[PDB]
């Protein structure tokens, strides 16, 4: 090991495992999985119905006190039946700790809005709806945040093209900015970078 | 059963009701949009365009998809009413600058390789 | 309580994709062939979806 | 000819007046504007050349596009360009404004501000240094010095 | 930089002298280094507040 | 110490070659300081230094009045500085190209050119590759 | 370990009360601000006399791109295309073929200067020191097309700036 | 077809149309629309300009990189014309002035310059030539402007037999001198009309219609040696047309009759301006001249264009001429004028 | 080693010149065509062939670490000289 290798922390790993067991015991109705990564990060995979209870428990419970919502985002995996992975990152100042809560949904199933638990979620949820098209029920004001007015589609979906479908230019005949189908003078050049040799034997999958 | 959670409507009838309310709102709004944005089109053109945008999705049979379409249309209406959109955003519905692309086989064959 | 929809999934009206790029596209689903220049087989594990090749032309100013 | 001499001298006078007093709009978009802020800083002191920022488009002469132009922002840039009274000039500063730069292949970025407005000077860099921007403004001054509006009118 | 040529590029003198250094320079500047699968949230106290990457 | 600064002003007047030189430098460079001459270009630019000035004002160039083809009595720009004095002037080195001349190569430009944008000498991009697809040439004789 | 920034109590004796009243009525801190500005007025300004005086740079400065040659005049580039692969903005376009003498050389080497982010990754990736970012930074144009550099423009840049480029590389190459 | 000149792409900004067009007089009213329509589809456009380069800047965003090239030219110099038409397969002529200066009269701009352009294009190998004339061009016309148009079109047809001649009638648009002229006539209180404008008939045509007609004539193979007349779908009396113009701009309409000689004297008085005259004797002549009917010529419908009625496009020209109180009034509010359609 | 095409256009070191009927020549009107005059093939053909007394020579382009990766060239064939694949310098064993 020595100099070039990142060191381990067994104390934090044990503490996070114990707290994950604690949370899983307290909420068997919604918790589906608990994980602790090799770099000491605790993840809790829950059922979509438990978004409001679990988060509430992690905010108001005396032993958790995860009072800060550091980040809320989505991850798109097209190969899954439930396309979108909703990820919450929470920080507890009282116990100087961080936790991750992960749930799932598809294009047509709404997720409960968390603005009653964390106000900071508001814009975050908007961004998810803007960037992936996931609808959040009971959002006080849900609408586009990052994209242009009238923009069609959700650009952070993996099947959305990198350059989109339309581009803008000023047209002098109508004396205004117009949108037209995209044409690129130089097409973006796709690179095939993956090596045909396996890099990490520890992550090898069964041959099916 | 397929065990699917609704968004707003249980079946297609309440979805059609919501569609009708959204259509009423857009139809009422069109003259105000024409006046405020100072558009060269008439109210008839705007209402015909609203009808065309509504009929673009007339084949949908899933109440959840209809609910999401109504949500998006309400978002667009709220954008239009508050003058968050500009004249260019409204006029993008009419494609006044794009040349008319032919539909018959012969013209596509003459022009290029696209099907 | 659930509503029990009974129709096959269709999200074409929600993705904002233009019409031409739905009904005129043909996607190929395949496991990519091994690159014959190498013996490694790590790139022949997953399935890929790709679209049909359309026209590319030379740019007049730069080529 | 006396008339040709008179119009040439008047062209000289008006060109000197217009290039010695260049007022760019207070207008920046991204990291490039920071370097623009370093061109007004004491080391370079753009005000010593007669270059003064003015917030109102009606009271400004130059548009410096310092930063990426998105599709959501293009109508506003075109609007505040149109509201500049003439004669007006546009300086494109940085790779993003010149041709898109690092975000050229994005879905939400205009690939160069010259698709929206005519451009007089292109200042390369990511970002261009404050000295490079000063060189760009001095080159624009020279280009304005090369103008012959009244001579063209007289020869019509 | 870390003395691990599978992650950090070698010095230019070694790249022009040793076969392994040239191979690793080539591969690090064409393909890059593979990162083991996983997700992290890493935050710092940036001058404007907590700045993070998931 | 007022008389001292007045005498320094008169010395600056006298060190520029008379009143005409003082006016020429005032209206050409907006500066009338006097420094030790470091060297001259083959194009006519004179390079001066003054180590008592703070970092940034301790090196400067009085540009020539006549570069490759244009009159530069008023139209001067930083692109007229040749690369060797460019390295000296921007403080990337502490040695003038006089005491430390650059390395001579047969392919190096023997004549520096400034920025030529806006002139008939400007660079025009073009594709430098050959034609890719060759068309079939029909025979020039009749077929019946 | 922390400190407080705004947790001090003013003393309530008659002397302090009179001092604060005189401060309110006679504007002493405003006079202090005026004095600070007046002090700055008589300081020497930090302005340089551009373009006659130039800002300081470094041998590591990344400016206009150039293509270099060997001392014999042969091109250093061998069309390995590492710079094209590493370019974060895809600003480099390269085509190559065997030369009439069988050498490995480029037939097209274009850099889109309006796509470039001027990061210097290309000159790091180059194994023969063929492509460099030169010291020049004053190359503003009047048209967009003039900033689309082909191989001839880059070779001319190299031939024009080689004297300074070689010196900068000689000063820097022991850190690389 | 010279492989480099083979159409490619989807027909947009980055495509290749196969058209290399030299557009004389591209810095005017019709020229900007023609250049925009050429640059939309990816054509190579050459702009000869005599004005100050600042006056060409609005043409720059009209094309992709390298697709619009500006070169200086001189009308009285044939070498300039040859230089600007060397590598083109299409030449369009839009050079024209509605008044006479001390260096160029109507003969210079409508006869000599078109003849030089046509002859130089013919000897340079240009395949297609488009020349613009007037619908009311007449050798016996009272106005000098139409006599010069007739002579110039005869000379151009002599020099370039395969040329396409297009004869529009009083184009109206945002930068026109037709609707803006009558709208600006409000500054004098009353509107002076010869015979109250009751024996004059107009058939104005939309600017976009004329530009698309020119583009289609370039792309039409049968339109090589033909002559076209570009007119609008409706015919109006001058009185009703001016009344409708003032009604759309919401200005008080006070028409009064002015005798022909007095109006000619007024035009001659306004001709003395060293700048662009507000009106001329020739302008007074042409305003009160009835638009000819030429049913033997092909029109916009023969080039696939449906003529746009004025009642649909007049608001985009005359909303600028309204006061603040009437700026937001809609297009369908002003009751289209009566039309004498045969 | 520049050469002028029959149209007056300089032929670049890549051999590219517009055809007499190519419209793109119009881009050079009122302007110039950028051509580099130092053709590398002629310059590398100008160098003499170095005589060395070993079967294998080493070349790094000169300048130490400032050149190209160091390579080894075999010199067993007398029919042809050994050419460096990077810099183009030629080497040979003494003959005749
Ligand atoms: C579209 O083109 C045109 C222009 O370009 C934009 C013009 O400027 C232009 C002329 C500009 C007018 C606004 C001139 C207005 C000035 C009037 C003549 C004032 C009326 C007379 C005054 C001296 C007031 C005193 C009244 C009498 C006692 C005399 C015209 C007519 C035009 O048609
Ligand atoms: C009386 C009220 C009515 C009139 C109101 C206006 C009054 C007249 C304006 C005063 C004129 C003075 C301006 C002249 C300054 C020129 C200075 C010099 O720099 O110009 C040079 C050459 O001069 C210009 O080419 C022409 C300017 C001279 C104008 C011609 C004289 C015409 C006077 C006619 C007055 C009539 C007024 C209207 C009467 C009805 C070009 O140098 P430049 O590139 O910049 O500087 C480079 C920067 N460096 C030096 C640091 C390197
Ligand atoms: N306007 C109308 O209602 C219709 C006009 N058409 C015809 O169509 C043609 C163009 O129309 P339009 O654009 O409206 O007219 P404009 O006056 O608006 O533009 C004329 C163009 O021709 C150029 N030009 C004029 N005179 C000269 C000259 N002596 N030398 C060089 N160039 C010159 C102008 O360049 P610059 O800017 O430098 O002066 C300008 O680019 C004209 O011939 C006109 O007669 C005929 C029917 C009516
Ligand atoms: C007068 C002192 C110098 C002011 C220079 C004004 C520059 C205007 C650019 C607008 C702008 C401002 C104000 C600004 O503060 C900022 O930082 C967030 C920007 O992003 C870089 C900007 O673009
Ligand atoms: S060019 Fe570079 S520095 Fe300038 S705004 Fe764009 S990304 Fe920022
Ligand atoms: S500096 Fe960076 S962006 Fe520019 S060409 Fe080199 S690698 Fe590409
Ligand atoms: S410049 Fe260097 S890295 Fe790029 S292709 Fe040439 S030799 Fe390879
Ligand atoms: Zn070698």
């Amino acid at each position: 090991t020595r100099p070039t290798i990142r060191p381990r922390n067994d104390v934090v790993h044990k503490q996070l495992s114990a707290f994950g067991q604690y949370v899983a015991e307290i909420l068997p109705k919604y918790v589906q999985q608990v994980q602790v990564s090799c770099f000491n990060e605790l993840e809790i995979f829950i059922h979509p119905d438990g978004v409001i209870p679990v988060l509430t428990f992690l905010r108001d419970h005396t032993n958790a006190q995860f009072k800060s919502l550091a980040d809320l985002t989505a991850v798109d995996v097209p190969t899954r039946q439930n396309r979108f992975e909703i990820v919450y990152n929470l920080l507890s100042l009282r116990f100087n700790s961080r936790i991750r809560v992960k749930t799932y949904t598809d294009e047509l199933t709404p997720i409960e809005s968390s603005v009653t638990v964390y106000k900071a979620a508001n814009w975050y949820e908007r961004e998810i709806w803007d960037m992936f098209g996931v609808f959040f029920a009971n959002h006080p004001d849900l609408r586009r945040i990052l994209t242009d007015y009238g923009f069609e589609g959700h650009p952070f979906r993996k099947d959305f093209p990198l350059s989109g479908y339309v581009e803008l230019r000023y047209d002098d005949e109508v004396k205004r900015v117009v949108a037209e189908p995209v044409e690129l003078a130089q097409e973006f050049r796709k690179f095939d970078l993956n090596s045909p040799w396996e890099a990490f034997p520890a992550y090898r999958q069964p041959p099916e | 059963g397929t065990s699917v959670k609704p968004i707003f409507s249980r079946d297609m009838n309440e979805a059609k009701r919501r569609v009708r309310e959204l259509y009423r709102a857009w139809y009422r709004e069109v003259p105000n949009t024409v006046h405020l944005f100072q558009l060269d089109i008439s109210v008839k053109q705007g209402r015909d365009k609203v009808r065309e945008m509504f009929m673009k999705n007339a084949h949908v049979t899933d109440p959840r998809v209809v609910d999401l379409l109504v949500i998006k249309g309400k978002m667009e209406l709220e954008e239009t009413i508050n003058v968050w959109k500009q004249r260019t955003h409204i006029m993008r519905f009419f494609h006044e600058t794009e040349a008319p692309r032919p539909t018959d086989f012969l013209s596509k064959f003459y022009v290029g390789h696209d099907p | 309580q659930l509503i029990a929809v009974d129709e096959k999934l269709d999200i074409t009206t929600l993705t904002g994709v233009p019409e031409e790029h739905i009904k005129t596209r043909k996607v190929r689903i395949f496991v990519p062939a091994r690159n014959n220049m190498q013996s490694g087989v790590n790139n022949t594990k997953k399935w890929k979806m790709e679209f049909d090749t359309r026209e590319r032309w030379e740019n007049p100013l730069m080529g | 000819s006396r008339g040709e001499y008179v119009v040439a001298k008047l062209d000289d006078l008006v060109n000197w007046a217009r290039r010695s007093s260049l007022w760019p709009m207070t207008f920046g978009l991204a990291c490039c504007a920071v370097e623009m802020m370093h061109m007004a800083a004491p080391r370079y002191d753009m005000d010593r050349f007669g270059v003064v920022f003015r917030a109102s488009p009606r009271q400004s002469d130059v548009m410096i596009v310092a930063g990426t132009l998105t599709n959501k922002m293009a109508p506003a840039l075109r609007k505040v360009y149109d509201q500049m009274p003439e004669p007006r000039y546009v300086v494109s500063m940085g790779s993003c404004a010149n041709g898109g730069g690092y975000y050229h292949y994005s879905y939400s970025v205009v690939r160069g501000c010259d698709r929206i407005v005519p451009v007089d000077i292109y200042v390369p860099g990511c970002p261009p240094t404050a000295e490079a921007l000063l060189y760009g403004i001095l080159q624009l001054q020279r280009k304005i010095k090369r103008e012959k509006r009244l001579r063209i009118w007289y020869r019509r | 930089k870390v003395d691990d040529a599978k992650v950090s590029p070698p010095k230019r003198a070694e790249m022009k002298t040793s076969m392994e250094s040239l191979i690793h320079h080539f591969k690090l500047y064409t393909e890059g280094y593979q990162v083991p699968p996983g997700a992290t949230y890493t935050a710092i106290e940036a001058p404007k507040g907590e700045f993070g990457v998931y | 110490e007022l008389v001292q600064v007045l005498r320094r002003g008169l010395q600056q007047v006298s060190g520029h070659g008379g009143l005409r030189g003082y006016l020429r430098v005032l209206f050409r460079a907006n500066d009338v300081r006097v420094g030790t001459l470091v060297g001259e270009d083959k194009y006519g630019n004179k390079y001066y230094e003054d180590n008592k000035q703070f970092f940034g004002r301790h090196r400067w160039v009085i540009y020539t009045t006549e570069m490759n083809g244009r009159d530069t009595f008023w139209d001067v720009d930083g692109s007229m500085v040749p690369p060797e004095w460019h390295r000296w002037l921007h403080c990337m080195t502490d040695d003038p190209p006089t005491t430390k001349p650059p390395t001579a190569r047969k392919y190096i430009w023997t004549n520096h050119k400034f920025n030529v944008s806006g002139t008939p000498q400007q660079y025009v991009p073009y594709s430098t590759t050959r034609k890719k697809i060759q068309e079939w040439v029909p025979p020039s004789t009749p077929y019946k | 370990t922390y400190k407080f920034v705004n947790m001090r109590e003013p003393s309530m004796d008659m002397k302090s009360v009179t001092d604060r009243a005189a401060q309110t009525l006679l504007w002493t801190e405003l006079v202090r601000g005026l004095g600070m500005t007046l002090s700055y007025l008589f300081r020497e300004p930090a302005t340089i006399n551009y373009p006659f005086e130039k800002g300081p740079l470094s041998p590591r400065f990344r400016g206009e791109h150039a293509l270099r040659r060997y001392p014999s005049g042969e091109e250093r580039c061998i069309a390995c295309k590492l710079c094209e692969a590493v370019c974060p903005a895809q600003a480099i376009t390269i085509e190559a073929e065997p030369r009439a003498d069988g050498s490995r050389r480029t037939t097209r080497y274009d850099i889109d200067m309006t796509k470039c982010i001027y990061c210097g990754f290309c000159q790091e990736a180059c194994p023969v020191d063929a492509i460099v970012e030169g010291p020049n930074f004053e190359f503003s144009t009047e048209t967009h097309e003039e900033l689309l550099y082909n191989k001839e423009k880059l070779l001319n840049n190299g031939d024009k700036w080689e004297a300074e480029i070689a010196a900068n590389i000689q000063a820097d190459y022991l850190y690389r | 077809l010279h492989h480099a000149l083979i159409p490619h792409g989807k027909g947009g900004r980055s495509s290749v149309s196969g058209i290399v067009a030299t557009v004389f007089g591209a810095t005017g009213f019709l020229g900007r629309y023609v250049v925009n329509h050429l640059g939309r589809m990816g054509s190579q456009v050459i702009v000869p300009y005599r004005c100050e380069p600042y006056d060409t800047m609005h043409l720059r965003p009209m094309g992709d990189l390298g697709q619009i090239i500006f070169m200086e030219w001189n009308g009285k110099d044939k070498d300039s014309i040859r230089k600007v038409v060397e590598h083109s397969n299409v030449v369009i002529n839009l050079v024209g002035r509605e008044w006479e200066t001390k260096n160029f009269d109507f003969e210079d701009v409508f006869v000599k310059i078109p003849h030089a352009i046509a002859q130089v294009s013919k000897e340079a190998g240009v395949e297609k030539l488009i020349h613009i004339s007037h619908l009311n061009a007449d050798i016996k016309s009272p106005s000098r402007y139409l006599r010069s148009k007739a002579v110039g079109e005869k000379e151009v047809r002599a020099a370039f037999p395969e040329a396409t001649i297009i004869k529009p009638s009083d184009i109206f648009g945002r930068e026109d001198r037709f609707l803006n002229y009558f709208a600006s006539m409000r500054w004098f209180g009353g509107v002076p009309l010869i015979s109250l404008g009751k024996e004059t008939v107009k058939q104005p045509v939309y600017i976009v219609d004329v530009s698309k007609g020119i583009i289609n004539a370039i792309k039409d193979p049968d339109a090589k040696g033909k002559t076209f007349a570009f007119v609008g779908p409706n015919r109006y009396l001058l009185f009703d047309l001016v009344q409708y113009i003032f009604a759309v701009a919401y200005r008080p309409f006070l028409p009064y009759p002015l005798p022909h000689f007095a109006y000619r004297w007024v035009g001659r008085l306004f001709e003395v301006s060293p700048f662009e005259p507000w009106t001329t004797r020739d302008k007074v002549e042409r305003v009160h001249m009835s638009d000819m009917t030429l049913p033997h010529l092909p029109g916009l419908e023969d080039l696939g264009i449906q003529a746009t009625p004025l009642e649909l496009k007049a608001i985009e020209v005359l909303r600028r001429h309204r006061t603040y109180r009437w700026l937001t009034s809609e297009m369908e509010d002003v009751k289209p004028a009566k039309t004498v359609n045969i | 080693g520049v050469r002028t095409s029959p149209t007056g256009e300089k032929v670049t070191h890549t051999g590219q010149a517009y055809d007499d009927g190519d419209y793109r020549r119009v881009r050079f009107s009122d302007r110039q065509k950028e051509v580099n005059e130092n053709f590398a093939i002629d310059l590398i053909a100008e160098q003499p062939v170095s005589e060395v007394g070993s079967r294998v020579i080493s070349c790094d382009g000169g300048g130490g670490a400032l050149g190209h990766p160091r390579v080894y060239i075999n010199l067993d064939k007398e029919t042809k000289t050994g050419t460096c694949g990077y810099c183009g310098l030629q080497f040979r064993q003494p003959h005749h």
